[PDB]
């Protein structure tokens, strides 16, 4: 899964999340074509009979969450990330950090995240204070004994007041932001 | 650089060589969609484990101009031979994720190329020889691999060893290290062919047929028919308001939009910024909130052409209030079931709630 974003001088805004699922997908490479092939159908439920059971011609449920945020009919921010089912949680947290904490965009991105889907799945980014993790686990959580990076937000903020775009690439990988003038 | 500012465009992507080329496209007057397309090909070559024309995507765009917002939904579809229980062994037991993950049954009909064509034509104003050519150069003449790619190839030696991939990502018995030059001659072949005869190399060509071969060679049920049938779809966003902003996100068949909005709706009333960002309080309310939303996702989320997702119910003001009951600072909820959002939307589930592992 990767997420990227683009903004032009004629107002268009692109938030694009996109994947082959697992890294290298199934691993399969179309022979003598070099093309890697997705395992996406394993996003479908294994035991059948629920909303997200396998069906011919059906699409398996995704977690992808490319987003654009608008203040006053006009798009001001763009957010998205990879990270499997943790995506929902990354974007959620990025938006909180940026709009509820009033953090800079990069700061909101970099600010350590958690993720937890059930009582048996917990992850946290390095930065979670130890005293705090400990006191959480006393309370009934299961943040394990060592951290992991969660997700990869790329994002552009649209600055009317200064008439520019500010683009940021999450540190989790070697991504990059660059703007164009003239 | 990881942070930077510009007047007339901005591109931000996962790979430095993918950023780069989109920017070039904007500098030569190409629009954001043109550039996005270019980037996706570039990422396919430079970040091959992550994104690809052998996969799916969701492309959200704000228009010009018309000021409407839409999504090019190029998510893969299951071939007609797929079956609800294809992921069980003969004993009715779920097949190991490691096993399901490499099998032909896992492969959905790739839609990314069809999605690029949809986007370009709607908002395209370039090409369609220009935006894949620079990717052809990187595939043909190669580029040095970054750490993320280097690690991916190391961390997945064994999956890649079993496929045609091993020839080129596992040159002899080892995997390329950071800085090694990655050449994808065959991928360049395919990319050149994409530009020349258009997409239908893929949905009606060698390529489509060749994929049908391999999916079956690995156990899967994909035919060239399936590939010829595939078409992307356009979605209008799911919307939300939060903190006086207006949010456009992905609707079903993604779980992302609904539950990220629900996550915000749940957490909004808690005025989180009262607490320090690295405090017990924040973490606990986040954790509790995630449990609720993720439970809802596991019970109610699927492709809406086939199922009913209570979008209205899952975000109902009174539903949110009900569920927010279950989120306190004075203990952790251990009773983490799905809510009943159906009590707030008109309908009934056309499916059950089935546990997964
Ligand atoms: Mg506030
Ligand atoms: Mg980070």
């Amino acid at each position: 899964t990767t997420h990227f974003t683009v903004t032009d001088q004629w107002g268009n805004v692109v938030s694009y999340t996109t994947t082959i699922e697992q890294l290298f997908g199934t691993g399969i490479l179309v022979p003598g074509y070099g093309l890697f092939l997705n395992n996406e159908l394993t996003d479908f439920d294994a035991i059948p009979g629920g909303a997200n059971e396998v069906q011919p011609n059906k699409r398996p449920l995704s977690s992808m969450t490319p987003t654009i945020v608008f203040k006053d009919e006009k798009p001001v921010l763009t957010v998205g990330s990879p990270g499997g089912t943790t995506i929902i949680a990354s974007v959620f947290q990025t938006i909180l950090n940026y709009f509820e904490y009033g953090m800079s965009l990069q700061d909101a991105i970099e600010e350590p995240r958690i993720y937890t889907n059930s009582l048996t799945s917990y992850r946290y980014e390095s930065g979670m204070p130890e005293d705090v993790r400990r006191k959480l686990n006393d309370f009934g959580h299961k943040f394990g004994s060592n951290p992991v990076d969660i997700g990869n937000v790329q994002s552009i903020f649209i600055d009317r007041e200064n008439k520019t775009f500010m683009g940021v690439a999450d540190s989790s990988r070697n991504g990059t932001a660059v703007g164009v003038n003239i | 650089d990881k942070v930077a500012v510009g007047k007339d465009g901005m591109v931000a992507t996962a790979h430095p060589l993918a950023s780069k080329i989109g920017a070039e496209v904007l500098k030569k007057g190409g629009n954001a969609i043109d550039a996005a397309i270019a980037i996706q090909y570039a990422l396919n070559v430079t970040e091959p484990m992550m994104s690809g024309i052998g996969g799916g995507g969701f492309m959200m765009v704000y228009d010009g101009e018309t000021k409407e917002t839409s999504i090019i939904n190029s998510r893969e579809r299951a071939p007609e031979g797929a079956k609800p229980d294809m992921f069980l062994d003969e004993d009715g037991k779920v097949i190991p994720f490691s096993e399901r993950s490499r099998h032909g049954n896992a492969v959905g009909v790739p839609g990314t190329l069809k999605g690029l064509e949809a986007a370009h034509k709607k908002w395209g104003t370039k090409k369609m020889e220009d935006l894949i050519s620079p990717s052809i150069k990187l595939t043909e003449e190669g580029f040095p691999i970054d750490s993320v790619l280097a690690d991916a190839i190391k961390d997945h030696q064994d999956k890649l060893s079993k496929t045609a991939a091993k020839d080129i990502f596992l040159p002899d018995g080892e995997p390329l290290k950071e800085g090694d030059i990655l050449v994808q001659k065959d991928m360049a072949k395919t990319f050149k062919l994409i530009r020349k005869e258009g997409s239908k190399a893929f949905y009606d060509g060698e390529i489509g047929r060749a994929i049908a071969d391999v999916v079956q060679d690995f156990g899967g049920s994909m035919t060239p028919d399936d590939l010829s049938r595939y078409e992307v779809t356009t979605d209008k966003p799911i919307w939300g308001e939060y903190h006086g902003y207006d949010i456009a996100s992905m609707p079903p068949p993604s779980s992302g939009g609904v539950f990220m909005l629900q996550m915000l709706k749940l957490i909004d009333d808690f005025h989180l910024s009262q607490y320090d960002p690295k405090s017990f309080e924040k973490y606990h309310l986040l954790a509790e909130t995630m449990h609720l939303s993720y439970a809802d996702r596991a019970a109610y989320a699927g492709d809406p052409e086939f199922v009913d997702v209570p979008l209205r119910g899952l975000l109902d003001p009174d539903y949110i209030k009900e569920r927010q009951k279950l989120i306190s600072l004075d203990s952790m909820n251990r009773d983490v079931k799905e809510g009943d959002p159906w009590k707030y939307e008109e309908g009934e589930p056309n499916y059950e709630i089935v546990p997964q592992p």
